[PDB]
């Protein structure tokens, strides 16, 4: 081979203003067995791209043991149904409490002033589930 | 980063039981050469599980925390990971944030146990450095020689571990019991939680039951569940995660039915004791609903005030067992009189309306409509065990569960949840009085003091008065070993022998890590913990099993059973070159080459034929165990104790004790007892005379303890930078603080420091602070009180709050984000 | 492990001289998202390289340990690589061992600098916490002012650098200088290296004749180099390795011919002076042959006699330059008569027989056959720097130097080698008196101390007198601060205040990491090194690079500059506040936002009109330098002092001091010196009188300086466990010592410890410990004693040895193979 890096695919998610601030946006990345939200929080955050620097991605599968989980507009966090993992999206998935020993993994996007475009190009932390992040 | 090395097919596998807390969940170690793998095809790797597509929920617990790479002592690199066990019963494959971090946690020279103790460290007066392990045994040793000869046992101080999992069991508790009982025999002891030679559980055992009479299942067969000065879903994750949660669903009734065709099984409810709402009472309202939670948010310290209040209504009622009463145990109608609250006194002194008192009653103690008396088992820990008298508060409460029947019938249990896992097979205590060590201590008594898996700097209660006197008692030894030059071993033990003569102490640490008792130790010897060494400990329903060894400690690292042989053999041959063949005797049978010889000498010998007087929870079945037995068994192993074993059965053991009405007193009855309510302690009433904040303390879910291997996960430190101090918004405000500022608590007592953590749960006057840390010790502001066996009351104590200033990178990086979901 | 990860063909690039050594080696620092990497093609990457097959020999330096993987502030994760420039003129691609490891030592949460220090530390009374920085700037300016106010200036000690590269620099020297000159104004400084604020070279440059006078260059062009005091191999490795050893081999050989066209160029030859059998003089002997390199193992001490038997000669044969000395020198005839020694007595003081030193001369300084006497270049460092008497040495070697006018020709030089990079612009000194201040400190004096970008601990000469005495005056203040409850920061200065004036000291840490300072310190502040920050530096032939930022400081870590602008604003506040303007006004100047600014502030504002006076190696030209001209320049810089700029050709700057024989004195002429021969100092004598071994000291090639990176990398702690010492293997046997054992050397000045390193080439009765380091401190054995400006003589101390034991861990992990090369 040589390579050391994951052949991640770039997959447009939508254009920065077309997302309402705290209203998440879902999408599929790696691949459709990949389930992500985009957000808009509102306010900058370290690593938030877009206009207003506020934007961030995740893969929503519990890093514990793979639920789904739900995004909750009041607190902008993650929330497990499975054994009550919470994941914080303004702090890059810290778990805030929880038995999960990952926080939950960031969809990195690409933001690009001159077409406005948000393109999902990597993943920083592994998706629950998987050997790598590309299967 | 993005991927994990699969283990291959042909893999080897050992078991582990998680090396923290009791419930004792089981694991497995996959170790396989570094430039291997697994396939990602199911029937290609040591899982079974399917990588080629996405896998579905709940059918792994794998992260690449779960990891590692290790170097073993021939320089060859394998790489591990530690994953929970699917058909261990205790857990069904749950892992914990705490016990899913082991692989992490285990040493490598580049990891989180980089730091790990290699070796010998000798401060020599103005220095850390190395030394030989033979000059660390003259001189400890020589020390401990020097002080018998001319003090006696009095003269030589231990704090050591008593517990179970890493760094205790029943090998390590023999090793190092045998050593401070049988050989040395000083009475000169504490244990690492608490400042003497005493028990947690004291008027239970001796109201005639012990405090892990149940088992995991009872927690399935419950009507209602009991958490007292308890928080489970953080402190015991996968009992309640397992056992409690699957109760509340409703997925065990049909096994209640099955067990009980002719009785009601209501839905089940759950009643948490607690001033605290906690993580544990968010998470049962979420799963439950809030018509079958009952938080009864006591006062502070007000829990022998609640049972007797209970404990009088359920005998108004006539809710009681009238006929186990009569049959089964003595002094009821004593303690009837003594205990005697009306639910309104009951009320004035917990803050607990009379409805919730009279609620909780029928929930847990009126008759179902078939007749039966509800299966309520009664689960309760430090908040009661450091709480207002312990000793009382037990009374008190087993009055109760004793008048109820509540032990003895499945689905029933008067129990510690438990801390650390059990492992305690020693000689009896050598003295007939219980010391304060840490007050003799503080007051100039001792020449050697060893810590020994145990970090009082930061788990004392009074630890501010401690670590003033430790470290200032340490630097008269530091100053005068200085003066010597070219000193043989024998002038140096001389020298800090005087030096001790005028208020020195030469501290000994027997560690996995430096940790802050460097700051004032003489002397660190390295340990090693499972994995690195095979172990044996039990759960808190009692279940022995064996953890596997499967690598190298770092450098020469030891067993703490072989540690404490190294020490007594160095001994015996000194006494044996003295001519004092009387002495040398004293510390004969450590002739120890593995931890197994341990097992053998402690756990195995217990009540056997020309055995010594022997203390072990393995009782006198303990025989009937041995490694490969538990080694068969796999990670469900067996409940103590141990009944029978064949070939062709494997060990039996016992489900649930005291199920034919016999308990463990002269006569076979359980023993009521009184339990007066005399108010706070005074010197606690004094500091919350002064002062304006509760300060209540304890457990974090990811944070493991003093954060010994924490401490060193950047993920940890990202998170938790600083102990947190959980406070009312109210509070907060008029304060002028927020998330991310730093304040000082302070009494009397003492003063530390604390990040701001602004919780909207959190009463006013009240406070919740992490304990035991490694950046802002809480213990600062404990009060020395202990009640009549030296039982500290940690959850009792109040102070002052002062904003330091804001940290503005704690609140770049670290969420102040509700931890009670719902 | 086996694999790397290779920079983009677009990735970004940045220029960094090498943190460490004089030598100033370029470097590249290739920086990447992590998620990509650049192909094997040599188009495909940005090194240009083939990994599509084996690359030749010298194609690349290029290892893991040269690449990390960084986490910036904004959470996102870079590859970095950090390698040799293959086109800087210093190193052509060479990488020092220590050099080498700069990626691995750049911050990562994960990796060898994960201890880095991110925020204040605060030891509290009695335990380390976090506090914010307005907290310590309060506690630290406060202090301070405290001082200012009550005692003025001379309350407030510093030891800080005053070096170059990492840890120092023009930035942050003229940072730190202005603020503890121009606005403390306090003249109770000593310097990283030495106890006062004072010069290694007084001498040479009172004689007009700094120490870093020629080019890198003049080393390809010498006949002769000599090497005094100095394991260049070790300790300067590629001035060693690109400029020595291609003159050795013959490879400039047509470049001297072409510029000297008349002539004789023999093949060229190197002497070392140094009592020790260094790996330099192997690695010589390896390449030039025995008969073209001159051992002169002297008696320890004895350079000053060496010195004036080879003038004595050399006067004697005439090989001298009689019309040098008499346009352009003054007080020759008076060095004859005071130097004055046969080559008899000589060779009795050295030991060197009298034909090595009639050779020696006769290579040196005895004209060539085409007229012109030899061009020799005369390098010395610490064996003579930290020698018998300085000042005495250095006068003895000049005479000779200037006698036969060996400085201002090419291929010539009397220079240093150096240490440290050099990058100094600051305020004079002001104080009249050169000030002992370890002895100061050791006698009581002062409130607070800084040790700023060193530690003292390690590395001072008599570092068990320092270490006793901080620690003692250390814990005066953790006593007197643990009364305190609840008190402001105001009210904490006074408590503290008030301790110093009872023997106390504050102590403070300004630095990367915790260090054995924090057994002592009450506040350490985080500082940002090379990458995290800008940092201009110059190297042994004056050489100005400017490394360039290309990642963010761990945590709240600040460039030392930075800090010091912090510190001046928040006592200028302090000021202000209180209604003191004209003391406000001492704190103005520091408006800094970056380190450009500071840059600007001083070594660009050296010697201009409206500026204070500053004491800069730029000169009053270094205006001409901007960090945008520097870019421009690349890793070759250029060499100051700069001479022109302008768009089209770049800095113009200087190859060599003094080609037209004006030196820097009153009447441009360079002036002999008397350097009498008094034998070794009384001090060092009775050492020597009263124990067996001579404790020689200092740098081992793998190990940077006190080990403040070393001490987290794993390889290096499994080479280098503990501090060895080189034994002669006869001396050994006597001691029933070997490879592994460990000893105590000690002597009446201290104690410490090291691991025995039976080395053959060791003479009977001599010794050679490892300096500085983080186990078994060897400073603890050096004298208190110092010439007369207050440079000790490290170099010179005895004491006895003790075995302690054998470390059988050492044995089976630690080469005791042979470190010089044949
Ligand atoms: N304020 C307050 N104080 C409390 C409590 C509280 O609720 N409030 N709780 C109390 C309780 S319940 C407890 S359990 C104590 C805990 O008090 P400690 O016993 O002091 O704390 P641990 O962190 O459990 O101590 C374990 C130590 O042993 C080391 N270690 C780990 N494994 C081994 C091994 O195999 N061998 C050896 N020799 N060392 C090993 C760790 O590195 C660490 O230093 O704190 C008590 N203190
Ligand atoms: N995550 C994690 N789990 C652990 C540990 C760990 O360090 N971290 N340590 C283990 C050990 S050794 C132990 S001892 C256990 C302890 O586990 P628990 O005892 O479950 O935990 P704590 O947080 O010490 O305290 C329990 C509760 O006591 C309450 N409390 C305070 N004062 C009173 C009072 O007067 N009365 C009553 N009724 N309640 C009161 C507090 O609000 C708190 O929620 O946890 C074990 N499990
Ligand atoms: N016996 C004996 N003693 C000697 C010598 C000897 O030959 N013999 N040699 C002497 C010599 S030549 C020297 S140079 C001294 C060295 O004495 P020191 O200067 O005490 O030692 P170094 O290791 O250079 O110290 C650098 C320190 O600064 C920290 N540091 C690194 N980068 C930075 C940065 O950017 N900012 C800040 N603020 N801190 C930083 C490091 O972690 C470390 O603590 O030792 C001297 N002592
Ligand atoms: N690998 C590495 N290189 C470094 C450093 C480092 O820590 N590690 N530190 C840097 C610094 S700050 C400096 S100051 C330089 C140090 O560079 P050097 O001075 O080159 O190194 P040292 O090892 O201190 O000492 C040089 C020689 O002095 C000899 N010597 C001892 N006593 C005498 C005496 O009385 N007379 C004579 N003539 N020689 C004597 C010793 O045998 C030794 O080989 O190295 C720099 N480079
Ligand atoms: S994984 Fe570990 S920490 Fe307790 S909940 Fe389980 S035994
Ligand atoms: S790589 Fe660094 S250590 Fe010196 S030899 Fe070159 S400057
Ligand atoms: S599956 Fe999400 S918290 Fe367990
Ligand atoms: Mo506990
Ligand atoms: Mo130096
Ligand atoms: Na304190
Ligand atoms: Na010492
Ligand atoms: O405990």
């Amino acid at each position: 081979a040589g390579r050391t890096t994951l052949q991640y695919p770039a997959t447009q998610v939508s254009v920065a203003k077309n997302l309402k601030a705290n209203e998440p946006v879902s999408f599929t990345y790696p691949d459709t067995s990949s389930p992500c939200v985009a957000v808009k929080l509102g306010s900058p955050v370290p690593g938030g791209v877009g206009p207003n620097n506020d934007i961030v991605a995740y893969s929503v599968l519990c890093t514990h043991m793979g639920f789904p989980t739900s995004y909750d507009k009041s607190s902008k966090t993650f929330k497990c149904p499975g054994h009550f993992t919470e994941f914080d999206a303004e702090k890059a998935g810290q778990m805030i409490c929880g038995q999960a020993t990952e926080n939950l993994p960031r969809v990195l996007l690409r933001y690009d002033e001159a077409s406005d475009a948000l393109t999902a190009v990597g993943v920083d932390g592994l998706i629950y589930g998987r050997q790598a992040n590309v299967i | 980063n993005d991927r994990i090395t699969l283990p291959p097919a042909n893999a080897q596998r050992t078991n582990m039981t998680c090396h923290f807390c009791i419930v004792g969940c089981g694991y497995h170690v996959y170790k396989w050469p570094e430039l291997q793998e697994g396939g990602r095809a199911p029937e290609q790797n040591a899982l079974g599980l399917d990588f080629r597509k996405q896998l579905p929920p709940l059918a792994v617990t794998l992260t690449p925390a779960m990891t590692n790479v290790v170097t073993e002592h021939n320089g060859r690199r394998y790489n591990i990971m530690v994953v929970p066990d699917k058909a261990c019963v205790v857990n069904s494959g749950l892992s914990s944030t705490r016990g899913g971090k082991m692989a992490s946690y285990m040493y490598t020279p580049t990891g989180d146990g980089k730091q790990r103790l290699k070796a010998p460290r000798l401060y020599a007066a103005d220095q850390w450095v190395d030394t030989t392990w033979d000059h660390a045994m003259a001189l400890y040793a020589g020390l401990i020689k020097k002080t018998l000869d001319k003090d006696g046992p009095q003269g030589v101080f231990f704090s050591c571990f008593d517990h179970g999992g890493a760094g205790g069991g029943f090998e390590n508790t023999w090793g190092t019991g045998k050593l401070m009982f049988s050989a040395i025999q000083t009475p000169m002891v504490r244990i690492h939680n608490r400042p003497a030679y005493n028990s947690e559980c004291h008027a239970t055992r001796e109201m005639g039951i012990g405090e892990l009479n149940n088992a995991y299942e009872d927690a399935q067969l419950a009507d209602v569940i009991w958490s007292i000065g308890n928080n489970p879903y953080e402190s015991q994750t996968n009992y309640f995660l397992n056992h409690w949660l699957p109760n509340l669903q409703g997925a065990t009734t049909s096994k209640k039915k099955e067990r009980f065709p002719n009785e009601n099984f209501p839905q089940a409810r759950i009643i948490f004791v607690d001033p605290r709402e906690t993580p544990s009472v968010a998470i049962a309202r979420h799963v439950a609903g809030n018509d079958r939670v009952l938080h009864l948010a006591i006062e502070p310290g007000t829990d022998t005030a609640l049972f007797n209040g209970l404990f009088t209504y359920v005998v108004e009622q006539g809710w009681i067992d009238k006929p186990f009463i009569e049959a089964h145990t003595k002094g009821f109608d004593d303690a009837v009189k003594t205990n005697r609250l009306s639910l309104d006194e009951c009320s004035n002194i917990t803050g607990v309306p009379v409805d919730m008192l009279k609620r909780a009653a029928e929930w847990s103690y009126k008759p179902k409509a078939s007749g039966q008396a509800p299966r309520t088992m009664h689960a309760y820990e430090k908040g009661i065990i450091w709480g207002n008298d312990n000793y009382v508060i037990q009374s008190a409460l087993l009055d109760l569960v004793i008048a109820t029947h509540n032990v003895g019938r499945r689905g029933t249990g008067c129990v510690r949840m438990g801390g650390h896992q059990e492992g305690y097979t020693r000689p009896p205590y050598p003295g007939d009085k219980k010391i304060y060590i840490d007050q003799e201590l503080i007051k100039g008594k001792g020449r050697i003091m060893t810590w020994w898996g145990c970090n009082n700097f930061q788990t004392s209660n009074n630890a501010q008065a401690l670590r003033e006197a430790i470290l200032q008692r340490s630097a008269i030894v530091k100053q005068a070993m200085q003066k010597a030059r070219g000193a043989t071993t024998e002038e140096m033990v001389d020298v800090i022998y005087e030096a001790t003569q005028n208020g020195g102490l030469f501290v000994t640490s027997i560690n996995l890590y430096p940790t802050k008792l460097a700051e004032a130790a003489h002397l660190m010897l390295p340990a090693a913990h499972p994995g690195e060494m095979n172990l044996t400990s039990m759960n808190g329903e009692r279940r022995i099993r064996l953890s596997e060894k499967f690598m190298d400690p770092p450098g020469t690292a030891m067993a703490d059973c072989l540690i404490a042989a190294r020490i007594a053999n160095a001994l015996r041959d000194m006494y044996q070159k003295d001519g004092k063949a009387e002495m040398a005797a004293q510390f004969e049978g450590f002739d120890w080459k593995t931890e197994e010889d341990a097992f053998n000498d402690g756990f195995r010998r217990a009540g056997q034929p020309g055995a010594p007087a022997i203390d072990s929870q393995g009782g006198s079945t303990g025989h009937l165990v041995t490694y490969d037995r538990l080694r068969k068994s796999g990670n469900n192993g067996v409940q103590l104790p141990v009944v029978s074993w064949d070939e062709s059965k494997g060990l039996v053991g016992t489900e649930m004790l005291y199920t034919e009405g016999k308990f463990d007193t002269d006569d076979g009855k359980a023993h009521f007892k009184p339990a007066p309510w005399n108010g706070l302690p005074a010197t606690v009433q004094q500091q919350k005379d002064k002062y304006r904040f509760w300060l209540n303390n304890g457990r974090n879910n990811e944070v493991w303890q003093t954060a010994y291997h924490d401490q060193y996960n950047s993920l940890m430190q990202e998170r938790y930078p600083m102990a947190y101090i959980e406070m009312n918004p109210d509070d907060c405000k008029q304060l002028d603080v927020t998330g991310g500022d730093i304040v000082e608590v302070y009494n009397d007592f003492g003063s530390t420091f604390a990040m701001v953590y602004p919780v909207a749960e959190i009463k006013r006057g009240q406070t919740f602070m992490l304990f035991g840390y490694v950046n802002g010790i809480q213990g600062d502001v404990t009060t020395d009180w202990t009640d009549r066996n030296i039982i500290p009351y940690y959850k009792g104590t109040w102070g002052d709050i002062r904003k330091v200033g804001s940290m503005e990178e704690f609140k770049r990086t670290v969420s102040f984000k509700s931890r009670r979901f719902a």
